[PDB]
């Protein structure tokens, strides 16, 4: 209605190209290298520690059967 | 004879406000009582239906007993099946109640045609409540497709300056991935002659069958609630699609995909869902870390939440795949707590701010506080609550999810408590921007919020507290439903 | 391999289901059963998280 | 009043009568909160035994203490799809 | 008299919270303050009751969690421990809400600032006072939310509010680990109260001990900003001076060393544990120490002051000597609340309203009263014998040469150090500012003045309690054989006995001697021989100066190097992946591929009787190759495509 | 001990030890290099 | 001396948009006048397609030393203390106890500390007096 937000210009560039970065995006080897760690390298490194710990962790209640404690004292003299 | 009222009213409902305006188009120029006030006294009829269609689910709930194992209220209309059980009930009744509200959100900011957009919204509440409480496959995809209709015109025709793109976003990413669950419900059909819930809950498939129905399942699945990698739809819906459109769609649509998991996915392919649990935890805690980073550099106001209600729709995936009472039972009600915390944002960011200052570029706002205090406070109490509060119900529900993660698999599912730092990190970061330093110079002052404006945000902060607070209101109904998701043998 | 050549050969579920007759040998890809041996079961999921042991 | 427990075996049923196959899972879901309430109960004891005695707690409450941590980990909810799926003879 | 000790600060705190334009704001600040005295009150009572005659309290409010075996319910029990807590925290906080009443008597908005300060109160209060883990955690979020308010008050103030946005986020990251440490808490033991789980301690496995135990410590870091998380305790001061006297005495900062207290039960069997928390103390109190001695803020230096002190504290609880840091915690809780409020009482009687301590000198003749709190609160910082410090600080670094450990041994330099350290920074601070000649324009001093009667009475009141408390209250702490069972002492790390026997006589006069004696030879330094202490002559002088006032860098490693980076990556998830790859494998990715095979199809549709017939011609070739070689003809026409 | 995935594969006709007659390679690609040759340059 | 902040870019080519090398204004003057004082810009100026990490709500920059200086210094402090650590373990420097560790009857009060019959005992006993 009366214009209640003073419309800055260099902002109107600044959300267009923030929300048209997709456009100018090229699939260079800086691309492929941060595309490789972000999609093969993190979810196949998670992919290792979801298997091969997966059905090995009985930890609910898990007594010790280990003592704690050291019960002869040798002194370094 | 809940559907039948259900289904029968609205559709008397949908005639009236058909009849009376329509009637006047005619020859003649459009001088008519109804159209005086902004079609008044059409949208007033659409805002009673909705509140009244929330009155039927009530005379069917003081019948509902929260001990007996099995369907209730086993009704046959239109040749299926309809039944409700505890978690049926209560994700029906957390959508009925957002009728009402995404009415009330676009009273007085639309530009025309309310009689149309008012029927649009309720035809979408009903096809959603309906999809809660079907008894088969096929049945279950129906009412999951059928909203798309509405949905894609509502966003159109309702849209912003990007609707065109978002219109289509919404409309190919939700039929080009459930038409892929369309095949797995069709090998159900055929290898067992009926898509039935309680004939196929008992049956058990070959180990390569139930994979390429799991498949064929997750994969509409992982697309109707935004995870990574076929999340990039919503934010580009969020931006574009109205009050409405947005407090439906992040409020209940984005639930049904957790609640696919419980009908298409739990029981009937039990066995290939343990096969499949450490991979969806790897898919999921990496969406919850992204979709978080992710949110740190945006810049636009309604993408921002957008990208904040997939991080907490991460955290329900993560519990419902745990394989115990502690994790469904939570995930469940981050549900309910996640269907008011978030339509609230969008009233705060795309419903006030927009609506006034009519730009979504965080740059502009900082300091509202200043001239705005009400604004604040409900900006910051919503925030604290979408954060993890203990107060809150996105606590419960984010303790019990991330613990019923540990309990399933103790080591990556530790990594589900990164959802309580990186919450923190992007929501405050925007509450800590929009109500910091000096007013801002772009913006003139304004009035503060509203009576309607208080009113939606009062009612969608009530039951996100009650259940924080007091969450047996919830977990005593589904107790008994959700443990029979459970799959072990202890021997 | 089809579904329909599979069901003329006995491979489907044309009779329906009995949970009494318990089948070692594996069942075929289109046929389904109302109950399994846990041994079989035990060689796909594996032990662990919640089968057999917790 | 209070409906009790329509105790069935699975073993003793034919899973086509769908109205028994529904008792074999309601009776095998019901005879699984008693466990984890006789559990609470338990539990309810290790607490007030442990405060009463006092630096006593570790005799006091060793047998209380020791049976809760015996019985933890079988007494929670299983579900019955894992035994009705499920047959441990084979 | 149990709920009236608790609630009744967030029933004052809402009073002013939404009542407050309604009864004005000098009615609304005395209402608060009312609010609070009723709860100190309350807590001497029970004190009476708790700690005299072993009775403890309960009140169950109504359950929270009833999935399967966990059970939660709202409920506040009240045992030795947690009325130790209450002591600090009740007593002091209704000091500052009486010193606050003058203090921000000038402020535009008090109606809210002694709205969030009771909140905060409140918010402490349930974290000593929940009887089952969760219920702290409840607690525990709501000091960060409390103190997010209170650091960010003047929210017009750029530095300010960034700055509790630092104070929120860095504590969440403790609270990221907490939450972590109580979900293993559920899966080993099934529930968080803290009668079921401290009874099993001596029967849980050590592994799954101590993943629990790492967590409580990682949380404990954020909270008493011990080292690796320790840069929000300096930016706090961003906040008005009450708030750093409550935070930095009995609240926030004291709340990680409470949690690890509150689980000794299962911090015992786990020797692992007890060693990284002695050695993080050690090395808080060294680097704290370093760093105050070259600060220049008056803030600064005692925000220092606290991280040194609180990390005695954790070298006490790595001996397993959990009761001589209570007892240090409760005496640390009045010569260092003292301290913020003579200061904050420094600012204020100057009129220029400076805080850099070199824009100060002489003024111990202009405010003497200021200058005798700051003096009595300093000896008693120092560990002078017969002052509260001396009862506290001492026998804990007594005991670190007690245990006749390596660990121990290495450990006990590091806090001798900063036992004569904090001798050395507390001299240079009063000379600086009361012992100097004059910095600032002689105009302020014919105006330099004290203050009202409000601002003063809570100063006398800790003052007192700065010299006898510590001796009053020793014996039910550090008492032989007191029964303290809320805190576990295993019977094997017991060396309270070799401690107090086995030490030499120059250990129990060390710390003094270097205190007394490090102290006058600086301030002679400082007093005749002024021409050493410019640092800009020797580089390697100049260096290590400049390197110990920017905090060991690790603000600028925090800023530049982790939060610059962490946020880089958000930002390649934003180009290359949600932007990016997704984008090429989606919308704009399927638009190219479609309009290349839409252009080629649109070329096919034209009116032409010799094209429509060779490809009916063509299709005849299907019939007459040999059905093995449909695949290439796919193949082949999807290269034609091209 | 393996890992335990997913088997997603539609059934084959497996053909067992001592089936599956080996096919030369070399002459049924000779065959498809000629035979289009020839029509792709015929025509 | 004034180096920008990490992970700044030297070349962007996004189509139209204006090219211009990265400021970060939290290093501008205060004292000058600003349009937007509080973020020290002048209206209508161009931003950066990266400016969200220079303004002033981006983390504070630290430009006092070079990045590598400060490793060099802060890993430095810490080298003394592995060094002053490291070497008294070497030869054992640290005092020896003057005494037996702490003693207790009853087998070190076995059956105190949950100790149920007579093989665990070890797994529960403290150290045990053997002058009974
Ligand atoms: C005037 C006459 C009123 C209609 C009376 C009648 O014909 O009864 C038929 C039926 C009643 O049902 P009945 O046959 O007794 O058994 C239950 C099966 N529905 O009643 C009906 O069949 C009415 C069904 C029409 C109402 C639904 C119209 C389409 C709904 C589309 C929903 C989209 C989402 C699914
Ligand atoms: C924002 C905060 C978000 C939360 C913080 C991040 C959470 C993830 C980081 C911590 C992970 C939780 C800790 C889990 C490891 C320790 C658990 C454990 O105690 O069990 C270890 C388990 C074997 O069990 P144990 O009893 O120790 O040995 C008995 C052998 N007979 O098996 C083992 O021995 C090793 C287990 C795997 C070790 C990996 C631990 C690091 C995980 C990093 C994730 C990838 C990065
Ligand atoms: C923001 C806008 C304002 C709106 C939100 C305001 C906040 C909401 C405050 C109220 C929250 C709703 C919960 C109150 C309803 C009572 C819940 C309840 O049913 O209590 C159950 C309790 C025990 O259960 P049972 O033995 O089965 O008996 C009940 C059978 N009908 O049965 C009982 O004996 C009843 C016990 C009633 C106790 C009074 C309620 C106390 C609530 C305040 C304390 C909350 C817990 C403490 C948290 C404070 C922070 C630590
Ligand atoms: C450890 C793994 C690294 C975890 C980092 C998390 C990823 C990045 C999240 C940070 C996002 C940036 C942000 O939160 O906003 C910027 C804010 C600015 O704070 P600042 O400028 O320093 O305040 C100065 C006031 N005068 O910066 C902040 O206030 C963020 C506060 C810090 C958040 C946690 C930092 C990690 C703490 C663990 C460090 C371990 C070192 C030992
Ligand atoms: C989050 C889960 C782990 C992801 C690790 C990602 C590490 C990474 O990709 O580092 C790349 C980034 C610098 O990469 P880049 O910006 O392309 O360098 C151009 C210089 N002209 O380097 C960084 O941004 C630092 C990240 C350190 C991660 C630890
Ligand atoms: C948001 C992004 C979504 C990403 C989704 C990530 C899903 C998790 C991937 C786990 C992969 C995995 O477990 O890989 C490992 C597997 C198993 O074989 P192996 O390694 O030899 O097993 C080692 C067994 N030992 C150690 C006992 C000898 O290898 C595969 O056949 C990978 C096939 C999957 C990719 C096609
Ligand atoms: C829950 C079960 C519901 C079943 C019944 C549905 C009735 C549909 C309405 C028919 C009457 C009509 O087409 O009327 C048109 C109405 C009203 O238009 P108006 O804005 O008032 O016109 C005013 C004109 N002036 C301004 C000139 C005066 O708008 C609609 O199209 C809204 C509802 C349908 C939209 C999507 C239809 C596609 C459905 C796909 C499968 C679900
Ligand atoms: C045990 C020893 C304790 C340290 C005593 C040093 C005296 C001091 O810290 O002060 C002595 C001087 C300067 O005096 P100032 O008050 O720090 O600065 C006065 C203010 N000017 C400079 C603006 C005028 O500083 C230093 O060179 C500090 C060195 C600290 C690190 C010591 C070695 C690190 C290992
Ligand atoms: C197996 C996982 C399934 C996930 C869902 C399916 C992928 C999502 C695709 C959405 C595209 C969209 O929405 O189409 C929108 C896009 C482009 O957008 P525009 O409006 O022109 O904006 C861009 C404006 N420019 C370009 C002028 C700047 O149009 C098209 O390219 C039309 C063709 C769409 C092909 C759909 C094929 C689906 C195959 C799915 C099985 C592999
Ligand atoms: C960071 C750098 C700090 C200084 C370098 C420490 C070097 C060192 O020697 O530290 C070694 C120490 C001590 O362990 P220990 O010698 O086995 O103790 C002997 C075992 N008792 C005590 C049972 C007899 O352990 C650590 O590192 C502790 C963690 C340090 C902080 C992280």
């Amino acid at each position: 209605g009366p214009h209640l937000l003073r419309e800055d210009a260099s902002f109107q560039r600044y959300g267009q190209l923030r929300d048209n970065l997709a456009t100018y995006w090229k699939f260079n080897r800086k691309a492929a290298r941060n595309v490789f760690i972000f999609l093969v390298a993190v979810p196949a490194g998670l992919g290792y520690l979801a298997y091969n710990y997966e059905g090995k962790t009985p930890f609910v209640g898990k007594r010790r059967t280990e003592p704690i404690f050291e019960q002869d004292y040798v002194p370094r003299k | 004879m809940l559907v039948q009222n259900l289904i029968i009213f609205n559709i008397i409902g949908i005639v009236l406000l058909v009849l009376l305006n329509n009637n006047n188009n005619g020859i003649l120029n459009k001088k008519s009582l109804l159209t005086i006030k902004n079609e008044l006294k059409l949208k007033q009829i659409g805002l009673i239906i909705s509140i009244i269609n929330i009155l039927i689910i009530i005379e069917n709930w003081i019948g509902f007993n929260s001990n007996y194992y099995g369907f209730q209220n086993i009704e046959r209309f239109l040749n299926i099946y309809w039944g409700i059980d505890g978690i049926s009930l209560l994700l029906v009744l957390l959508t009925l109640i957002l009728g009402p509200i995404a009415i009330l959100s676009n009273w007085k900011n639309l530009k025309g045609y309310y009689t149309y957009y008012v029927i649009s919204i309720n035809m979408l509440v009903i096809l959603m409540a309906l999809n809660f409480i079907c008894l088969d496959l096929v049945s279950f995809y129906i009412l999951f497709e059928s909203t798309l209709a509405p949905l894609f015109l509502l966003i159109g025709i309702y849209g912003a300056n990007n609707k065109n793109k978002a219109a289509y976003y919404v409309l190919i990413y939700t039929l080009a991935s459930s038409l892929f669950m369309l095949l797995s419900i069709v090998i159900y059909y055929i290898i067992i002659n009926s898509t039935d819930y309680i004939y196929i809950n008992n049956i058990i498939l070959s180990i390569n069958l139930q994979s390429l129905l799991f498949i064929g399942i997750i994969i509409g699945i992982a697309v109707k609630t935004p995870l990574m990698p076929v999340h990039t739809w919503l934010p580009t819906v969020h931006s574009e699609s109205p009050l409405g459109g947005s407090i439906l769609l992040a409020g209940v649509i984005l639930k049904l995909a957790i609640y696919g998991v419980i009908r298409l996915l739990l029981p009937n392919l039990s066995e290939i869902s343990m096969m499949f649990t450490p991979i969806i935890y790897i898919i999921s805690i990496l969406t919850l870390i992204y979709s978080s980073l992710i949110t740190l550099k945006q810049t636009d106001l309604k993408v921002i939440i957008a990208y904040s209600s997939i991080s907490h729709l991460a955290v329900c995936m993560i519990g419902i795949f745990a394989n115990n009472l502690i994790g469904i039972n939570g995930s469940l009600i981050l549900c309910l707590a996640h269907g008011f915390v978030s339509p609230a944002l969008f009233i705060l960011v795309g419903g006030i701010l927009y609506d006034r200052y009519h730009n979504r570029l965080i740059n502009y706002y900082q300091g509202l506080s200043t001239f705005m205090p009400i604004f604040s406070i409900y900006l910051v109490v919503f925030s604290f609550c979408n954060t993890g509060t203990p107060l809150s119900g996105n606590f419960v529900g984010e303790f019990l999810s991330i613990t019923g993660a540990v309990i399933r698999h103790p080591i990556i599912g530790s990594l589900t408590a990164a959802s309580v730092l990186l919450s923190a990190c992007y929501q405050m970061k925007l509450t800590n921007r929009l109500t910091g330093s000096v007013f801002s110079q772009y913006l003139h002052i304004t009035n503060d919020v509203t009576n309607r404006e208080i009113f939606l945000l009062n009612w969608l902060l009530i039951p996100t507290i009650i259940i924080g607070i007091y969450p047996s209101f919830v977990t005593n109904i589904l107790n008994l439903a959700s443990s029979t998701l459970i799959y072990s043998v202890l021997i | 391999n089809s579904y329909r050549a599979a069901l003329e050969a006995g491979n489907g579920n044309e009779g329906g289901f009995d949970n009494k007759v318990i089948k070692t040998e594996r069942q075929g890809f289109w046929e389904g059963v109302y109950r399994r041996p846990l041994s079989q079961t035990v060689e796909d999921l594996g032990e662990g998280r919640g089968i057999i042991t917790q | 009043d209070h409906v009790r427990s329509p105790n069935v075996s699975f073993d003793d049923i034919d899973y086509n009568n769908s109205q028994d196959l529904h008792n074999a899972q309601e009776s095998l879901l019901r005879e699984q909160w008693i466990r984890v309430s006789a559990l609470k109960v338990c539990r309810k004891a290790l607490e007030s035994c442990y405060k009463t005695s006092g630096p006593n707690h570790y005799e006091d409450c060793r047998e209380i203490a020791e049976k809760y941590l015996n019985m933890l980990p079988d007494h929670r909810i299983q579900g019955f799809l894992g035994y009705q799926k499920n047959d441990p003879s084979k | 008299m149990i709920l009236l000790c608790i609630f009744t600060p967030f029933l004052g705190s809402l009073i002013s919270g939404f009542f407050g334009r309604y009864i004005g704001v000098n009615s609304s600040k005395w209402i608060v303050c009312l609010s609070i005295f009723v709860s100190v009150v309350s807590t001497y009572i029970l004190f009476i009751d708790v700690i005299f005659n072993e009775i403890e309290y309960t009140y169950n409010i109504m359950n929270w969690l009833n999935v399967e075996y966990l059970v939660v319910d709202w409920s506040f029990t009240i045992d030795k421990l947690s009325v130790s807590m209450l002591v600090p925290v009740v007593t002091v906080s209704f000091l500052v809400h009486l010193y606050s009443v003058s203090y921000m008597s000038h402020d535009p908005h008090q109606q809210r600032f002694f709205s969030y300060l009771s909140m905060f109160t409140f918010a402490m209060i349930v974290l000593v006072t929940g009887d089952n883990y969760l219920i702290l955690f409840v607690g525990w979020e709501f000091i960060g939310v409390a103190s997010y308010l209170l650091i960010s008050f003047w929210f017009t103030r750029f530095n300010a509010v960034k700055s509790g946005l630092s104070a929120l986020l860095i504590n969440r990251f403790g609270d990221a680990l907490l939450v972590l440490g109580l979900s293993y808490l559920v899966l080993v033991t099934g529930s968080v109260n803290y009668n079921t789980v401290f009874a099993l301690g001596s029967y849980l496995d050590v592994n799954m001990i101590t993943v629990i135990l790492i967590c409580f410590l990682v949380a404990s870091m954020a909270k008493s900003a011990q080292l690796g998380l320790h840069s929000w305790l300096l930016l706090a001061m961003e906040g008005p001076t009450p708030v750093s006297s409550l935070l930095h005495a009995a609240c926030l900062v004291i709340a990680g060393v409470f949690l690890l207290m509150r689980s000794s039960p299962l911090l015992e069997y786990t020797p692992i544990v007890l060693l990284l928390i002695l050695w993080l103390g050690g090395l808080s109190t060294l680097i704290s120490g370093l760093i105050a001695m070259v600060s220049n803020d008056i803030k600064k230096i005692i925000a220092l002051s606290t991280m040194s002190q609180v990390g005695i504290m954790m070298i006490a609880i790595g001996v397993s000597c959990y009761n001589l840091a209570l007892f240090h915690l409760i005496c640390h809780s009045f010569f260092k609340a003292l301290l913020f409020m003579s200061a904050g009482s420094v600012i204020h009687s100057i009129i220029s309203e400076y805080q850099d301590i070199r824009m100060y000198g002489g003024f111990r003749q202009f405010i003497p009263l200021a200058y005798t709190c700051i003096f009595i609160a300093s000896l008693s910082l120092m560990a002078i014998p017969g002052l509260t410090g001396f009862y506290s600080k001492d026998i804990i670094i007594e005991s670190m040469y007690g245990e006749y450990t390596f660990s121990g041994f290495i450990i006990y330099w590091f806090a001798l150090i900063s036992a004569t350290c904090t001798s050395l920074y507390s001299i240079r601070l009063i000379y600086y500012t009361f012992l100097n000649n004059p910095n600032s324009p002689k105009y302020i001093y014919i105006n330099l003045k004290e203050n009202d009667i409000v601002l003063i009475t809570p100063m006398i009141i800790l003052t007192i309690l700065s010299i006898f408390g510590g001796y009053l209250l020793r014996d039910i702490y550090l008492g032989m054989g007191s029964p303290f069972n809320e805190l576990f002492i295993h019977p094997n790390n017991l060396s309270l006995i070799e401690t107090e026997f086995s030490l030499p006589s120059i250990l129990k006069v060390l710390p003094l001697i270097t205190g007394l004696g490090g102290g006058l030879i600086l301030l002679l330094i400082y007093e005749f021989n002024y021409s050493l202490f410019l640092v800009y002559n020797n580089k390697n002088l100049s260096k290590l100066y400049s390197f110990f006032n920017q905090k060991i860098m690790f603000d600028q490693l925090l800023n530049n190097l982790i939060l610059r980076s962490g946020l880089n990556i958000g930002w390649l998830l934003n180009v290359h992946i949600d932007r990016g790859i997704l984008q090429l494998f989606g919308p704009l990715g399927l638009w190219k591929l479609s309009t290349f095979i839409s252009s080629k199809l649109n070329k096919l549709v034209f009116l032409n009787i010799g094209f429509i017939l060779e490809i009916i011609v063509l299709s005849w070739l299907l019939i007459v190759f040999k059905v093995s070689l449909l695949k290439y003809i796919l193949l082949l026409i999807i290269f034609i495509i091209l | 001990e393996q890992f335990h995935l997913p088997q997603p594969f539609w059934p084959t006709t497996k053909t067992k030890e001592g089936e599956y007659v080996p096919k030369d390679s070399i002459r049924e690609a000779s065959k498809v290099f000629i035979g289009s040759g020839v029509l792709l340059g015929g025509m | 001396k004034s180096f920008l902040p990490h992970f700044i870019p030297k070349n962007y080519s996004y189509g139209d948009y204006p090219r211009l090398k990265p400021e970060n204004l939290q290093k501008r003057d205060p004292y000058l006048k600003y349009d937007d004082q509080a973020n020290k810009r002048n209206f209508n100026e161009p931003l950066h397609p990266q400016q969200d990490d220079l303004d002033m709500w981006a983390p504070d920059h630290f430009d006092f030393v070079q990045d590598s200086i400060a490793l060099k210094w802060f890993g430095t402090f810490f080298g003394v203390l592995a060094v002053f650590s490291s070497v008294i373990y070497i030869g054992g420097l640290y005092p020896e106890k003057p005494a037996n560790p702490r003693n207790y009857p009853f087998s070190g009060l076995a059956k105190d500390l949950g100790a149920s019959s007579e093989e665990d005992t070890l797994l529960y006993a403290a150290k045990i007096d053997k002058s009974i």
